[PDB]
């Protein structure tokens, strides 16, 4: 009624429609490398009237937690604001653990107000979470209704099927260094229609030192020689 | 239609709120009204159907006093109109209690319009079926007159009409040359316009409720003395 | 407890003692009375240590969230307003006296926060039980637009005077220097008080301290 | 630490500008430790760029 | 015909609840077998896509208390909140009485909350059914199965998965009380899981099993890691080969 | 006064890759002793213990509530508590009752689950953390433990000598105070073992 | 059904209610143009006044939210006024809670969050009014943003809303693609000629109301009849 609802016999029809909605069209690939995690997405703004440094697709929830998302961006803003508040509350309760990767699983778990209390209309955004304050990296996905999946490499766009196929065929692998961002950009290239540029592609990286949204300078540098 | 004009929270396929589009129809069906900003004040005027002679002298009057210097001339569903008049009185009293002095007409109209918009925004509650003019005068701000639709917003009016015959009244209102005519002749002319609007052609006999505000009354919005404005009614008859 | 701060030419210098006492007995000799808020603003604490710590942690968390939401650097005035609202809501029940200092896009700022919620912007601020000595040192030896090293020396002198002239403060000097582009924490900056060496081997060997019973539970 | 690869690119550009072949070949055979110390893609594209520049001007069909 | 959750049928049935409980059979697969000096749970890992990392260390099996552990078989959205509430109830009892909560009391509390969810208000029934294994001072090792209808049952060998009928039939055929031990329970669980999973020679990754054992005055809930699971698989394979060839 | 209603004296000290926590085992109203086996040292983990001093009812209430929260957190995360995190949790739990504070002064003593780094901290009634690397104590006679420790403590001390020093300090302190004593319990936490000893103390 | 009647996800995977509200913005018969320049940002919208019995003094669609931020509203006037009041309340509350003035981007973000809450749930409905807000921001130059009934807050340089918003956006895209910065004469003239080419009436200097925020001169100047007439004369020269 006022929660996540509309579940007939053996089905979650409303949830299934939410999952059809989050199919979206923004790939937003994520790769969990040995050194860290790379979350790369596509910012294909309509015309040149819009700006790319004004709004962002990758949001640092806390010191080393970065976030990328899928369709229904306005829902994603509220979701990331809630995630920031929840992480801040956890850090205030358990004071000074520098909680990122011992929190990445926890913050993903506390993404239950995200969907288990849907709010009449469930959220229509699936989000990938990265954290590396445990000596090891973490990549998690929360969907409009489920919970943490603990991915190693995935995509959540219009061509997420072929994007995931490209990720597995290109062998996301385990020995890959932090510079698997090249493979992430290549995976975006498959689900991209145009000459991708520094402002057209937004990517954030989360290594053991922390999380950082790569500026257009480094994005263009990586896009060079591709 | 069908499934879209059932609750105000349901938008039309073209992007319209049909509940308010039907609430405006009640105002269009109810009796008309007129309010003219004279040179140094605002003069109201409303005809009221005496549906039966069993009623006493003019009761449930379309004119209301929402504040000391502010008056409301309303048309449409009269019960919700009176409820909204009570809301406006409460708003004026609250503003006087908080900020002192007298509530400016533009701010009062904006606040009551926002309240009406709040009532038409949701689904459980329904849009108000009434449209009214808020008229007031002060030495500092001159004379102002704002008209609020059952769902719209307040708009500054030199002279406005609402109700059964809006266009017919507005034609002669625009024919009348305001902004240089004193409120006395404006009382005479609003009575004249109301009698120009059809009263007994297809309805019963009508009563003329006329209101006053201006420097001739030093603010203090009050009903015009009917005994001395019966001759204005006589001039309107001629 | 003696905390102080000054506005030098390029930013703010904050100084504090590290003596947290329970009544009239020293409990902590290295209590960090300078608390991080944002990478551009710090703040010194005084009074009830637990209330001060909780309040400053809450303000730091809220301001970090605010900076993340805005995408810009936070501002000292915003932190002051948050602190003032929080303290005045409780009408001084939070026995926390704070010295807020930071560097904003509009220039360095230094503020004093009182437990009842009073605030003001001052070139130099002192707070705590031994605040009077540091305030006197500033009044004697303060010069506007004074360079980094001279400001650090002045703050060190004020803190040392508070340490050596108030018994309930000291045992270390904690410093922080901040500017438009530099955030440098110094921790113990000068230790003017050293514990004397214990003459003789005043230690107890094994065999003493007779035990009634002993239980051993080995782990993995 | 990446300035060395910038120097390698800088040296390769002048070798292409002058038209050197033996020096560019020796440089390509020498930079192999640096190729296997950095990102695979960046090292791979540096190898391709140096190879294409070497094959551009000097036509040693028995050596290319 | 279905409507708002709090309804009945012209016959008098709770068809929404029945539909949810039948849907529990769809998807997920867990089974619990109780034996002396040890009671274990076997879970079928549904999705074995190679792109996961298996860092949560447990998906079906959940540790809910020092002396008990559960395994859900419904939608994960309700499963997570139900596990959180169950842990909260157990720890609240521990705080109140300063004693580990008996398994039956914990299961009754959980089924009470589920009965409340299906009883009053316009709220969906909790579409999840979960097993519980645990040890207490009064009854020792216990196993319980609770359905979304809120009507739990005290079982000793049961399955709650997709082919739950086939699994319970295989259990009934090859279940022997008293003589059963922890190792024989492991063998039976692996055998019935191989039966209910069509692909023969099940990998250690697609099967997650946890055993609860009673050490010296202390309950140890050990989840069997990959090497031990595949060693059990190898022993089972040897037994199957000997049995097939000896004919 | 109120903090000295039921007495109590809890000690914690740091050795070389080992910690030691000790406390008196006396419970009773203002002047009399009710029992000589009261528990004030509670194991939050294999290599982490907490000591509480103050009203015995507040001691037990804080211990039970902290155990509840810690068990919930351990179930949620699945990894063992870090002693700094548990000290933070204690600090928050104490501050949640700022205006109704539990009249206890908890201390934390334990080792990191992986790095085996010794950690000892103390908290006031409100919940201010006082993390140091030498020793913390709490109770009615905290000044006596301070005076004893400031001369009996040596940095980088072997676990045997650490036990000797903590035992000497606790015994002398409970001898020189009037409300606590009648038995001292001490726990020595090493990287692989726990040493629980009941000292021979003046039972008066 | 009721997929297209309430704020619920469609079976095809869409949200039809906000899709209808966006067209509700088109309903009402009005257009607005926002142009960011080298140093200033100007917004102009037509002033459709039927009959002169109305007060042209107060029929405006542009307002001052704070001392430096000005909005222009497109869509139903009641929802427009409600959102303007909400924006003013948010700006005042931000100035009270945080000492410095609210950045225009943050104000747009808060309004878009309110609109996203509106499109969430089912008791309420989204407000059919699209707000374009501009303001000078230090270390950022002029800034222009648009908040829509869905909650997607974005837009920059040149952005338009209204019935014929597509043609205005196309012409402004052509202008911005022409690489030349607009000073505080070219930005206003560009906006005026854009709105004139959209609706060819030659724009007698009484039917439009332009709001301007420059860098050297802050504040939302609602330029009077003389200023708009002078700009029109300069442009048509």
């Amino acid at each position: 009624f006022s929660l996540t609802t509309f579940s007939p016999s053996g089905k979650l029809v409303q949830i299934e429609y939410a999952l059809a909605a989050v199919a979206g069209g923004a790939p937003s690939v994520g790769i969990k490398a040995a050194n860290g995690v790379v979350l790369a997405t596509e910012k294909k703004q309509k015309s040149i009237l819009y700006d790319e440094r004004s709004v962002h697709k990758v949001e640092p929830i806390t010191k080393h937690i970065g976030l990328v998302y899928s369709g229904m961006g306005p829902d994603y803003r509220v979701l990331v604001h809630r995630a920031r508040k929840l992480a801040q509350q956890y850090y205030l309760v358990y004071q000074e653990p520098i909680p990122t990767a011992q929190l990445v699983q926890r913050v993903a778990s506390v993404m239950q107000e995200y969907t288990q209390s849907g709010g009449v209309r469930p959220f229509g955004v699936s989000l990938l979470i990265c954290g590396w304050n445990e000596g090891r990296p973490y990549l998690f996905q929360s969907d409009p209704s489920g919970a943490y999946f603990a991915w190693k490499a995935t995509a959540m766009g219009k061509n997420y099927v072929n994007g995931k196929t490209f990720l597995e065929k290109r062998y996301n692998e385990d020995l890959e260094l932090e510079d698997a961002i090249h493979t992430a950009i290549l995976t975006l290239k498959e689900s991209f229609e145009g000459q991708m540029t520094e402002d057209n592609i937004e990517v954030g990286i989360c290594n053991e030192a922390g999380f950082r949204r790569l500026t257009p300078t480094e994005v263009k540098d990586y896009l060079a020689a591709i | 239609g069908t499934g879209y004009d059932l609750s105000a929270s349901t938008f039309s396929p073209d992007g319209r709120v049909f509940q308010v589009e039907y609430a405006m129809k009640a105002v269009e069906n109810s009796s008309t009204a007129i309010g003219i900003r004279c040179k140094d004040g605002v003069v109201f005027g409303v005809e009221k159907l005496v549906l039966s002679k069993l009623y006493e002298e003019g009761s449930n009057k379309r004119l209301f006093n929402v504040d000391r210097h502010v008056g409301m001339a309303v048309a449409g569903l009269l019960a919700d109109a009176r409820s909204l008049a009570d809301i406006a009185r409460e708003e004026a009293s609250n503003f006087r209690s908080n900020f002192g002095y007298n509530i400016p007409l533009k701010h009062l109209a904006d606040r009551v319009a926002m309240y009406v918009h709040a009532y038409t925004l949701y689904s459980a509650v329904r849009p108000f079926g009434c449209s009214f003019m808020l008229g007031s005068y002060s030495v500092n701000d001159g004379a102002q007159l704002y008209m609020i639709d059952p769902s719209g917003v307040s708009y500054g009016y030199w002279g406005c009409a609402i109700g059964k015959a809006r266009q017919a009244a507005k034609t002669e209102i625009e024919k009348l040359q305001m902004k240089e005519m004193t409120c006395r002749d404006i009382v005479k002319e609003v009575a004249k316009i109301i009698y120009i609007v059809h009263d007994e052609v297809k309805d019963k006999a009508f009563e003329l409720e006329l209101s006053w505000v201006g420097e001739l009354t030093n603010g203090r919005h009050e009903i015009v003395p009917k005994d001395i404005r019966e001759e204005a009614e006589k001039y309107a008859k001629e | 407890t003696t905390i102080a701060g000054v506005v030098y030419k390029d930013g703010i210098v904050l100084g504090a003692d590290t003596r947290a006492t329970e009544g009239m007995v020293v409990a902590d000799k290295n209590c960090s009375k300078i608390h991080f808020i944002s990478p551009n603003i710090y703040c010194c604490g005084a009074g009830t240590a637990a209330d001060t710590d909780m309040t400053t942690q809450l303000i730091s968390s809220n301001l970090e969230l605010h900076s993340l939401s805005t995408g810009r650097l936070p501002r000292v005035v915003t932190a002051n307003r948050m602190l003032k609202q929080m303290l005045f809501r409780y009408q001084g029940y939070i026995g926390a006296a704070l010295v807020l200092g930071g560097v904003d896009v509009t220039g360095p700022h230094l503020y004093s926060i009182y437990p009842h919620g009073s605030t003001d912007k001052l070139p130099y601020v002192t707070m705590g039980s031994g605040s009077l000595a540091a305030m006197a040192v500033f009044e004697d030896k303060f010069r506007p637009d004074m360079e980094e090293e001279e400001a650090k020396n002045l703050v060190s002198e004020a803190i040392a005077a508070g340490i050596f002239n108030d018994l309930g403060s000291g045992s270390n000097i904690d410093l922080c220097v901040i500017s438009k582009n530099k955030l440098d924490f110094l921790r113990p900056y000068t230790v003017p008080n050293k514990k004397g060496t214990r003459l003789g081997r005043y230690r107890c060997e094994k065999g003493t301290t007779a035990v009634l019973t002993e239980k051993i539970t080995p782990l993995e | 630490v990446q300035v060395k690869e910038q120097s390698i690119l800088e040296l390769g550009s002048l070798l292409a500008k002058t038209g050197q072949a033996a020096e560019l070949g020796g440089l390509l055979k020498y930079v192999r430790p640096f190729l296997n110390s950095i990102s695979k893609a960046k090292a791979a594209r540096l190898v391709r760029s140096l190879l294409d520049l070497f094959l551009d001007m000097e036509a040693a069909t028995g050596q290319e | 015909y279905d409507s708002r959750t709090t309804i009945f049928s012209p016959e008098g049935r709770l068809y929404q609840v029945e539909y949810a409980m039948e849907a529990i059979g769809h998807a997920g697969t867990c089974l619990g077998i109780l034996a002396n000096d040890g009671v274990l749970l076997a879970a079928e890992r549904r999705n074995i896509h190679k792109l996961l990392d298996e860092v949560f260390f447990s998906e079906k099996i959940y540790k809910l208390n020092e002396d008990m552990a559960c395994s859900v078989a419904g939608i994960t959205s309700d499963a997570n909140v139900l596990t959180n509430e169950l842990r909260l109830i157990a720890q609240r009892y521990l705080l109140q009485y300063q004693e580990p909560i008996p398994c039956e009391q914990l299961v009754t509390a959980l089924c009470d909350i589920k009965q409340a969810y299906t009883q009053f208000g316009g709220k969906r029934p909790f579409g999840v059914s979960l097993l519980y294994i645990g040890w207490d001072k009064h009854y020792g090792f216990q196993l319980y199965q609770s359905d979304p209808s809120g009507n739990y049952g005290g079982w000793k060998a049961t399955c709650i998965g997709n082919n739950s009928a086939a699994a319970v039939s295989m259990l009934k055929q090859d279940y022997k009380e008293g003589e059963m031990t922890l190792k024989s329970a492991l063998a039976l669980a692996i055998k019935v899981l191989n039966k209910t999973m069509d692909v023969s020679k099940l990998s250690a990754e697609k099967v997650e099993i946890a055993t609860l054992t009673r050490e010296n005055g202390k309950t140890v809930i050990r989840v069997l890691k990959q090497k031990e699971v595949e060693q059990l698989i190898k022993k089972h394979e040897e037994e199957e080969a000997k049995a097939e060839r000896e004919k | 006064s109120i903090m000295s209603y039921n007495g109590g004296a809890v000690m914690a000290m740091k050795g070389k890759n080992c910690v030691a926590i000790a406390a008196d085992r006396r419970f009773g109203i203002q002047a009399q002793m009710v029992t000589t086996d009261f528990q004030k040292i509670f194991p939050m983990g294999d290599r982490l213990y907490i000591g509480l001093a103050g009203l015995a009812t507040d001691v037990q209430t804080v211990a039970q509530r902290l155990k509840f929260r810690l068990n919930l957190y351990e179930l949620k995360e699945g990894r063992q508590i870090k002693p700094y995190t548990l000290m933070s949790m204690v600090a928050n739990l104490l501050y949640e009752k700022r205006f109704g504070p539990y009249y206890t002064e908890p201390v934390i003593a334990g080792l990191d689950p992986k790095t085996f780094k010794p950690f000892i901290c103390s908290l006031d009634l409100i919940g201010c953390p006082m993390v140091t690397d030498d020793f913390v104590v709490s109770g009615t006679c905290a000044e006596q433990m301070y005076g004893m420790c400031e001369s009996l403590w040596e940095p980088n001390m072997d676990p045997d000598h650490l036990f000797e020093t903590i035992s000497q300090a606790m015994l002398n302190a409970v001898d020189r105070d009037a409300v606590s004593g009648m038995g001292v319990i001490v726990h020595i936490i090493e990287k692989d073992k726990i040493t629980t000893r009941t000292l021979k103390a003046r039972m008066d | 059904g009721f997929d297209r009647h309430i704020t619920i996800f469609s079976p095809e995977g869409r949200l039809y209610q906000v899709e209808y509200a966006f067209k509700a913005i088109n309903q009402g018969g009005l257009t607005s143009v926002a142009v960011r320049g080298k140093d200033c940002a100007v917004i102009v919208t037509q002033k459709k006044v039927p009959d002169k019995l109305l007060d042209s003094s107060t029929v405006t669609h542009l307002f001052k939210i704070t001392e430096n931020i000005g909005c222009v509203m497109t869509g139903m006037t009641a929802d427009s006024r409600s959102q303007v009041q909400r924006a003013r309340y948010e700006a005042a509350n931000w100035k009270y809670k945080y000492g410095y003035e609210i950045p225009v981007d943050m104000l747009c973000k808060r309004i878009a969050d309110i609109s996203q809450v509106y499109t969430q749930n089912a008791e309420m409905r989204p407000l059919g009014c699209c707000m374009i807000l501009i303001g000078i921001d230090e270390e950022q130059g002029p800034q222009v943003y648009k908040c829509d009934p869905a909650g997607y807050y974005c837009g920059f340089k040149a952005t338009a809303a209204g019935v014929k918003q597509t043609e205005s956006t196309s012409f402004l895209e052509k202008k911005v693609k022409k690489k030349f910065d607009w000073t505080f004469e070219q930005t206003v003239e560009t906006a005026i000629t854009c709105l004139s080419t959209v609706l060819s009436i030659d724009f007698k200097p009484s039917e439009i109301e332009v709001g301007v925020v420059t860098v050297e001169n802050p504040k939302f100047r609602i330029l009077t009849e003389a200023e708009i007439d002078a700009h029109l004369v300069a442009l048509a020269e």
